[PDB]
C-alpha cells in the first residue's frame, strides 16, 4: 500500500495512532504488563 | 549500481495538482499519486530532475 | 539566492475571448479559479513553483 502510496505522513493522525497504540488484536505484546508498571510508579484500573 | 542523471523537460501547464505544486525553494510535499479524474499529468516519479515550464 | 533572483515566469490578465466557456478565459481555468501577448495577453513575473 506504500508502494501504491498510501503516504505514511497523510494516513497517520493523532487519533490513528492513537488507534494503532490502542488496539488488542493481532499479535502478543507486552505492552499490558509494562504501562501498567508505568501507571504504578507514576501515579500510584 | 548507478545514479543516472535523467532530465525530462515538461511543461507547468500539465503537471498534475498544480495546487499542490505551489511554493518557492522549499523540499516541497509530493503525494506522487496521480488521480484520473483530471487530464493534467503527473511527473514521472523515476526520472532526476525535471524542466516544467 | 542566485536561483531566486535570476528565473521569470508569466501570468493572466486580459479581455477574455469566452470562445468555448463563459468560464474560460484563454488561461482555461474556472470563472473563479484563475489565481505571449497576442490572443492571451500574458506578462512577466517572477517563479512561485
Amino acid at each position: 500500500l506504500i508502494e501504491n502510496g498510501v503516504s505514511m505522513h497523510r494516513f497517520l493522525t493523532i487519533s490513528r495512532l492513537e488507534e494503532l497504540y490502542n488496539t488488542r488484536h493481532g499479535p502478543s505484546n507486552t505492552l499490558y504488563h509494562l504501562v501498567r508498571d508505568v501507571k504504578k510508579r507514576e501515579y500510584p484500573k | 549500481r548507478g545514479k543516472i542523471c535523467t532530465i525530462g523537460i515538461a511543461p507547468w501547464g500539465i503537471v498534475e495538482n498544480q495546487e499542490d505544486l505551489i511554493g518557492r525553494d522549499v523540499v516541497r510535499p509530493y503525494q506522487t499519486m496521480s488521480n484520473p479524474m483530471s487530464k493534467l499529468t503527473v511527473l514521472n516519479s523515476m526520472h532526476s530532475h525535471f524542466i516544467l515550464a | 539566492s542566485w536561483i531566486e533572483r535570476a528565473f521569470y515566469k508569466r501570468e493572466c490578465v486580459h479581455i477574455i475571448p469566452s470562445t468555448k466557456d463563459p468560464h474560460r478565459c484563454c488561461c482555461g481555468r474556472l470563472i473563479g479559479q484563475h489565481v505571449w501577448s497576442i490572443s492571451k495577453h500574458t506578462q512577466l513575473s517572477p517563479t512561485d513553483a
